[PDB]
RNA sequence: ACUGAAACUGUAGUAGAACCAAUCGGGGUCGUCAAUA
RNA sequence: UAUUGACGACCCCGAUUGGUUCUACUACAGUUUC
């Protein structure tokens, strides 16, 4: 039995709105109609685990013990957008109360005594937690040009401000997993379409997205089709999920509200940024973290500046960022391929080619990528899979060469072979 | 009505807000459907293929109105309008509207005005004594956001028709 | 020339899959203004 | 007919997409009384 549980949002925190856009794969710009926004419960919100179990046998089912171990491990995701940042939950303070409802001493305990405590650690000792196959990818990176995602709307002293999110007591700058997923997907598709020389220009955006291997890695929209008199769904969830990436720097919620509500770039903005950057008495260090920039459009006949075309950006030139977490669900792919681990190698080959470009500055991130922002240096990719099949076991590695040369040449040469064999015939690899 | 001391008065209040919210949403849909009303309420209008102001100017205002959670946030929206009104090129973007910047200033700063435009008979929608005055003060900011949201949507999807001629 | 009794509208089902808050813009630069005697 | 005589800053964001597509109920129990 699972009850409803009310969510208690942290103190002063409130429901956040996340903006979303779909970027046309041909023009590189927002697709028409593909603008949306999502309310989200902020990170660190709590709710009660409300389970009851009515045992007809003695003891407790081991699968139900594995479930509680999985919750404590944080392996369960809840709600929407699970591949695009949202939904991870972890259990704390697990408590087990047993009522022996089969007996008078137990039935009155249910009515009066509030039950018999069990030590969870004693059950937690009698089982080995079997985590399913996955490949965790941790990319360690720093911004080479200021990296930001733009806030939802224009500011006062500063028009373009970074997106931030609540993370408990403090706000942090955030790059949503939606944004990191979307840049990775775009490069993955460009690689596939390049190999096939398949043009993207005549397709609308929902058809542009729908191409081979990426349909399994990044996932596809639900879409019923009577494909062969048989009726089939084209939709499948992404086997690849991405987390929101937060800044190492943090500010109290009011400290950032002082930045959002500054009105003079040389006036009351300067105290606010000195506060938030952590150099309340040293602006020349404050502006090595967040630096206001001014821009003009210059009229082509007169010079000077075009009437009205003056704007400013709060560039997070020096915000340091935590390592990006990508989680690849090897079990979910292997289910799509009806078990055949031979079929993983083209999908794994694609993913490693995407990561090769990320480390070679070929995938810029966030706002203004063509306009002085968004280029990242990758220092290290750590590949850490659990229960990988033995022929993929060489993935468990920490890589620092951008060109993957830290993966075994025999393994890189094996992946290249399965990849080349797919290039020679790019079938729908999950078609049994 | 329920007496003010009545124990279920807290539960009745949950039911009323639900009946009010849906009434406001439905009425806001109807009022956006007609171009004379969008012009009455916000001054916005369509002139040939052109939109007054541009949809970008409506979108900019709307993004600020998202911050109007409470009456004490009306400082935020009136602050935006004064800064707009102070920049000559931006103020003139809203010329050829029917007084649009004053109409927005009024809608946000006159607490009675949203309810007169919605013009809903709330008597069938309330059961708590003193419910009408309380719910009006509580739902004010939400009604303003709902009506402005509806009007701009209805405007844009009529603009698409004049565009596509 | 006698009220039928007894009986949970319940059981199983994740509002979810796909979706980049994004595209463009040198913090730039020279002659105007007033009308008469 | 062609003189009179020296001052002065400006722009402050602009345009646009604002939801799109799929699933819309599916299995049942239809009277019970060894
Ligand atoms: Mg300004
Ligand atoms: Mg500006």
């Amino acid at each position: 039995i699972v009850d409803d549980a009310v969510i208690h949002i942290p103190n002063n925190a409130d429901v956040e709105i996340r903006e979303g856009v779909g970027i046309d794969r041909h023009f590189g710009t927002a697709a028409n109609g593909f603008k949306y926004s999502r309310a989200v419960i902020p990170k660190g919100s709590k709710f009660k685990l409300p389970l009851t179990f009515d045992s007809q046998d003695d003891g407790l089912p081991n699968a139900l013990i594995q479930l509680l171990c999985a919750l404590e491990a944080g392996d369960i995701r809840l709600g929407a957008a699970k591949t695009r940042g949202l939904g991870r939950i972890k259990l704390d303070d697990l408590k087990l109360k047993s009522f022996a409802l089969d007996k008078p001493e137990g039935i009155f305990s249910a009515l009066l005594d509030q039950g018999k405590k069990l030590d969870w650690n004693q059950l937690k000792a009698n089982v080995t937690y079997q985590s399913p196959p996955y490949l965790g990818i941790s990319i360690t990176w720093n911004p080479k040009d200021p990296v930001m995602v733009k806030a939802e709307g224009d500011g006062l002293a500063i028009d373009i401000l970074p997106l931030v999110s609540q993370v408990g007591s403090d706000v942090r700058f955030v790059i949503p997993g939606s944004s990191i997923k979307g840049i990775l997907r775009t490069q993955a598709e460009r690689i596939i379409r390049t190999i096939c020389q398949s043009n993207g220009s005549e397709k609308n955006f929902l058809e542009q997205l729908r191409i081979n291997l990426v349909n399994e890695l990044f996932g596809s929209a639900s879409l019923s089709q009577k494909q062969n008199g048989k009726d089939i769904d084209l939709g499948k969830i992404g086997a690849l999920a991405v987390n929101d990436c937060f800044s190492s720097l943090s500010m109290t919620p009011d400290q950032w509200k002082a930045v959002e509500n500054a009105t003079e770039m040389t006036g009351n903005l300067q105290p606010a940024l000195k506060q938030a950057t952590g150099y309340p008495n040293n602006i020349s260090q404050a502006y090595k973290v967040l630096q206001p920039a001014m821009h003009v459009a210059v009229d082509r006949w007169t010079g000077g500046a075009a009437e009205g075309m003056l704007y400013s950006v709060l560039e997070p030139i020096g915000v340091t960022w935590e390592p990006i977490q990508v989680h690849l669900d090897i079990a979910r792919l292997k289910n799509y391929y009806h078990g055949k681990e031979e079929k993983l190698k083209p999908a794994i080959a694609l993913l490693l080619l995407v990561l090769r470009d990320l480390a070679n500055k070929k995938i810029p991130v966030g706002y203004g990528t063509n306009r002085g922002m968004g280029t990242i240096t990758v220092s290290q990719i750590t590949l850490n899979g659990k229960a990988l099949p033995t022929e993929l076991e060489p993935l468990n590695k920490t890589m620092t060469c951008p060109n993957l040369t830290d993966l075994d040449e025999a393994f890189r040469q094996d992946l290249s072979t399965a990849w080349k064999e797919w290039i020679a015939d790019p079938i729908d690899l999950c078609q049994q | 009505p329920l007496p003010t001391n009545h124990p279920t008065q807290d539960y009745a209040r949950l039911i009323e807000k639900a009946a009010w919210r849906e009434a406001i949403q439905n009425k806001a849909l109807a009022l956006a459907s007609s171009r004379a009303k969008r012009e009455e309420i916000l001054g916005i209008k369509i002139m040939g293929k052109d939109s007054q102001p541009t949809m970008t100017q409506l979108g900019g205002f709307r993004s600020v109105l998202k911050r109007l959670h409470s009456r004490n946030n009306r400082d935020i929206v009136t602050g935006y309008l004064t800064a707009l009104e102070q920049v000559s090129n931006r103020k003139e973007k809203w010329s050829n509207t029917s007084q649009g910047l004053t109409k927005i200033r009024n809608l946000v700063t006159q607490e009675n005005l949203i309810w007169n435009h919605l013009d809903i008979d709330f008597s069938p929608l309330t059961i708590t004594q003193n419910g009408v005055n309380q719910l009006k003060s509580e739902l004010w900011a939400e009604a303003v956001r709902t009506l402005v949201d509806a009007i701009i949507r209805g405007h844009k999807r009529d603009l698409e028709k004049a565009q596509e001629n």
